[PDB]
């Protein structure tokens, strides 16, 4: 039952690598898209009341 | 950054500083960044030059009869005619694209690329 | 008597598959080089470039599978029993 | 050591499962997303 | 040392069905279904959308741009759900293989509670043959029961009629073995990497896992793109 | 009888993997050459170019991985015996 | 006496088919690269670009087929008594 | 018995590593050719050019890695008794 | 005794035909690439482009044929009686 | 026992070194082709073209070195004894 | 004792002719590619492009012929009497 | 004992020299292609062009020489005797 | 047991000359491609394009000759007996 521990260390380093490199950029991307559509709805309401 | 000089047969259309100039030569689309090998090319009939600056928003100029020249100095675009994005009325730019005269249809298509359509 | 023939059939099928792989991989790579370049220069051409592409590929892959078939003939239905 | 390129009855089970998911999405994801766009 | 894909199995209807690759594809199906329902309860066209909605929006826009460029969303509104479900299904099924589920042995060598589903010929054959029958019947419905076979046999160059025939035989085979062989490869590697000692087993395992994530994403994308292209080739004119 | 058949299986599988690796590596190199050149020409064409690039990569590595499957068949579930 | 000759025949046919497949695949890839590039740069050329393209292919495929022929002769009508 | 299988395993592992080295070396060479030509054309896109490059090379190296693995399987953990 | 010479003759003829096929296929592909691209650039030049092409092909095929010739000499009239 | 294992090890090491040298030579050739072209077009760019070059070469030689290692492992420390 | 050396000479001659055919075919194809492209770009240059061409070919074919020579020396005048 | 190891060492040295010659010949060909093209483009860059060239060649030739070295070690100082 | 060494020497010499012919032929082809293209682009450069060419070829042929030399040492003065 020692391959379990080795694979678990492998899984730990791979999840550390993803949480370090990948999740920041994808978070930034989805946040940029979120704020873009937010601004779109906001100026839609603005043009309506205008 | 690179120095853009778009000049026409009788006037200087635009001149300034940019970080990316996208256009389309007769061999395909091209994008010039600050440092770029010297190049001479001919733009397509219905050519649109999109200029990108740091703080501003993309200029978008319909060019008719253009020639692109990249050097150490920067980008220089010769034109017979040019029309900025916020000077085109899409109605005449659309019903001219349907014309049977080749160069006037090309001019209409360039203006249509510049307004946003097609 | 038969084990030598089995080894020969396995090595021959391996050679057939290796040749097919080299040919198909490199030919598809060259054709796709042409396609990617054509689509990078002119995007709207993508569609009208799939017609030559999938002709060329259609030939290239053909070779591979033809060889694949013959590899099976060597390994499963050995032409000498 | 058995020839693993020979299909089992599993071929159908998996098919069924896919034939369920294709429905769910095909009904509950693509129409709403297309409507939102 | 390493042993290849034997399967925990049982007979369900006189046909030997594998326990694994039915458990794993079922987990993949339930995860895709859970994501689908979570989107059904949180899809907002009024205010800003969450994460799942953005994910499915990206997938749907990409596959719809593909269908529009290839054949046209006016002629083929079903290719879009087909491509989306193929992508998401294969992607989830291949990404489930990243989990630390290897647990050495009861006795002898390596073993896993979940083999990846695409490492089985039944899974990939089901997907490929479903796509095959679907795009052939779409070609029939678009062109006729007598025009679609003669169009498959003619192709774009009629004199190459035999070669074209080979193409039609090679489309399912390819689609099913590009993915089998690929995911299958992964299996063998994590089994032979488990022959290393523990202190020097984490590094190759992490490198292979980190690149197999990208490999699984690319394989799902290739399957979906090629499905769309085959639909556009079978429904042309 | 078995040792020579096993040697033949090992050599045939080695040939299959060698041919597949050559074809896949060089074909992926050529396809990526087209991709990098097209992005160098216009640095804002990546997303547009990832569709033909991955079609080509799909075909190339299709050849590679079909060879991989048949090599595994040779060396793990040897067809002849 | 025959086991060795049959093993040699299978290996020779495998070599013949491997070479034929490499040549055919890569030659079709290169010719189709030319075809796709010509259709990309000069679209209207499409039709006329099919008169050289097939000539080339007609040569390339020729080689393959001839090899195929002899491969048959090696495994079905082995020239050694 | 075992000596024949050992010779076959060593020859098959040699073939696997030879094919892998040829494929990886020439594929990395072609992709790096693309990289150097792109950095010569547009020196300010070098960063933008490492996203295609490291994809291409990545895929190429994937193949190499698999070959390496299987070579070990042939040489250290021979898959035949 | 003659079986071993016959196995050697068949493997040698396979090698000769494989090499001839690789050479012919790839050389015809490259020459035809030049031909198709030259016909695409200058559409009217096809007639003037067949005298260099058929020279190139003329040499390439020549090699193939010679190999074919000698392959026969190996399998039918084995140079060692 | 030992003689045929050592012969297989020598043949395998030869294959490994052959593949490594083919891959390294042709990969270095292609990368250096790109470098010489980029310096012939822009001499002052010689300084900035060495960073992609030496990346490419760095990968290419890596393959070579790895093969070298295994060659030793085959001829000096034969893994099956 | 003669059968072993005879089979070895046949396989070696096959290898020599195969290598010579691959080299000559692909080299003549590349040189002819250059020749067809030069003629297509400016046709009046034809007569002046045949002195480089026939130099290049003159070298390439030389290799081929020399190989042919030694092939004969292997099979007809086997250096081990 | 001695004869099988001697034959294996001879075949392995042959493979090493063949791989070295293929790699070196084709790599020198590609590097010299770049050199000739650059001198034709800019005739007064000859000297400036010989520093990248002789780097590339210096790598390519290195591989050849190293292979040469080991070839000697195979046929003159056979590792396993 | 001397015939085994003779056959190994013949196969090794065949491998050496085959690799040498492949390398020399394709290297001369690529270098001559560059030479013909440079002469076609501007003919007045001919006299100045033969210093690079004969350097390139001067290396390529070198490799061939060296292989040729060693091939003699394998078939006429076998290094191990
Ligand atoms: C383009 O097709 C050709 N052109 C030729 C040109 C010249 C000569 Br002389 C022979 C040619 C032969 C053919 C084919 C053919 C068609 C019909 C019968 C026999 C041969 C072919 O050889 C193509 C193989 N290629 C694609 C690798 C083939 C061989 C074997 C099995 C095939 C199965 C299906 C399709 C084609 C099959
Ligand atoms: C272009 O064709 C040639 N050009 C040559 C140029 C120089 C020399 Br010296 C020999 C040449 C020989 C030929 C052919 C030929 C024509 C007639 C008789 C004998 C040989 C050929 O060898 C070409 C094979 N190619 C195409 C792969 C051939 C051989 C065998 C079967 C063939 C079947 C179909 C077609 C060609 C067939
Ligand atoms: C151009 O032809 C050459 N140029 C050379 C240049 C340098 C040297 Br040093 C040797 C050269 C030799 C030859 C030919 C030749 C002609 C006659 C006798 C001997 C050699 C050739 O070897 C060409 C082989 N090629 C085409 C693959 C050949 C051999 C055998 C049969 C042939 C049949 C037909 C035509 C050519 C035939
Ligand atoms: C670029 O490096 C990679 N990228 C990959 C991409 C995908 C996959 Br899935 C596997 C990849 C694996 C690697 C390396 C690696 C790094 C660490 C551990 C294992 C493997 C590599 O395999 C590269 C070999 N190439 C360059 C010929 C390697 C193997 C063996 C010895 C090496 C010695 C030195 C350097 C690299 C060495
Ligand atoms: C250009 O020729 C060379 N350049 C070299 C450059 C460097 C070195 Br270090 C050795 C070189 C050797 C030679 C030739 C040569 C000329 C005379 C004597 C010995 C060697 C050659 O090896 C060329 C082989 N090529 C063409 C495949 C050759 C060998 C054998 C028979 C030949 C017959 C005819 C012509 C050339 C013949
Ligand atoms: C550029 O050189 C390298 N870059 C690498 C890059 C990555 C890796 Br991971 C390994 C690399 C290894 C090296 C060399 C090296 C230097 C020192 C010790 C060991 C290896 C090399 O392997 C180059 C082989 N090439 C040129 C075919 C070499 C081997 C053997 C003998 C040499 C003699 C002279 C020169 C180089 C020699
Ligand atoms: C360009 O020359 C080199 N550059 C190198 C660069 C790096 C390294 Br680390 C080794 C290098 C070695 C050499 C030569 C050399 C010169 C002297 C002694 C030993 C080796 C060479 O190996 C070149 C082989 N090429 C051309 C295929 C050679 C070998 C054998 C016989 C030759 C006969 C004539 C000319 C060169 C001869």
């Amino acid at each position: 039952m020692s391959t379990f521990i080795g694979q678990l260390f492998g899984f730990a380093v791979i999840v550390y690598l993803v949480w370090r490199f990948i999740v920041p950029l994808v978070g930034r991307l989805m946040s940029a898209r979120q704020d873009t559509v937010r601004q779109q709805l906001a100026d839609a309401a603005a043009a309506a009341d205008r | 950054e690179l120095n853009v000089e778009i000049v026409a047969v009788d006037r200087n259309i635009w001149s300034g500083t940019a970080k990316f100039l996208f256009t389309r030569t007769t061999v395909g689309e091209i994008g010039i960044l600050p440092r770029h090998i010297p190049l001479v090319a001919q733009l397509v009939d219905d050519a649109m030059v999109r200029v990108e600056r740091e703080g501003e928003k993309d200029l978008r100029i319909a060019v008719d009869g253009g020639f692109l020249s990249v050097t150490e100095e920067g980008v220089s675009i010769l034109a017979e005619s040019a029309e900025f994005e916020s000077e085109i009325d899409e109605a005449a730019a659309k019903q001219d694209s349907e014309s049977d005269d080749p160069r006037i249809a090309a001019r209409g298509r360039a203006r249509l690329r510049a307004v946003g359509a097609i | 008597m038969d084990p030598t023939i089995a080894a020969g059939a396995l090595i021959g099928g391996g050679l057939i598959m290796a040749g097919g792989a080299i040919g198909a991989g490199i030919g598809d790579g060259v054709a796709g080089n042409a396609l990617i370049s054509g689509v990078a220069r002119q995007p709207e051409a993508q569609g009208r470039l799939f017609t030559p592409f999938f002709i060329t590929v259609g030939l290239v892959e053909a070779a591979y599978f033809i060889n694949l078939a013959f590899m099976a003939l060597f390994v499963f239905a050995t032409p000498v029993k | 050591s058995s020839n693993f390129l020979i299909p089992n009855g599993t071929f159908f089970v998996v098919l069924a499962i896919f034939l369920v998911v294709l429905a769910v999405i095909g009904t509950f994801v693509v129409p709403p997303i297309l409507k939102v766009l | 040392q390493i042993e290849v894909g034997e399967h925990h199995t049982a007979t369900w209807l006189g046909m030997t069905v594998n326990t694994d690759t039915v458990l794993s594809t079922a987990i993949a199906g339930l995860i895709v279904i859970a994501l689908a329902f979570y989107l059904r309860a949180k899809v907002t066209s009024t205010d800003v959308p969450g994460g799942v909605q953005l994910f499915f929006e990206a997938i749907t826009i990409q596959m719809r741009n593909q269908v529009e460029s290839a054949i046209g969303m006016r002629i083929a509104p079903f290719v879009l759900p087909l491509a989306v479900t193929i992508f998401v299904f294969i992607l989830i099924s291949n990404w489930l293989a990243v989990l630390p589920v290897q647990y050495t042995d009861k006795h002898g060598h390596t073993t896993e509670l979940l083999k990846s589903a695409a490492a089985d010929i039944n899974y990939v054959l089901a997907l490929a043959l479903f796509v095959f029958v679907c795009y052939h019947t779409a070609g029939i419905w678009r062109r006729g029961i007598v025009g679609h076979p003669i169009k498959l046999l003619k192709g774009h160059v009629t004199l190459l009629a035999p070669i074209n025939l080979v193409e039609e035989v090679a489309k399912p085979i390819s689609l099913s073995l590009r993915l089998f062989g690929n995911i299958f490869a992964g299996g063998i590697l994590v089994a032979l990497i488990a022959l290393f000692p523990p202190y020097i087993m984490w590094a190759p395992n992490a490198i292979w896992k980190a690149f197999d994530l990208f490999v699984g994403a690319i394989q799902a994308f290739i399957f979906a793109l090629l499905t769309i292209l085959y639909f556009s080739q079978a429904m042309e004119l």
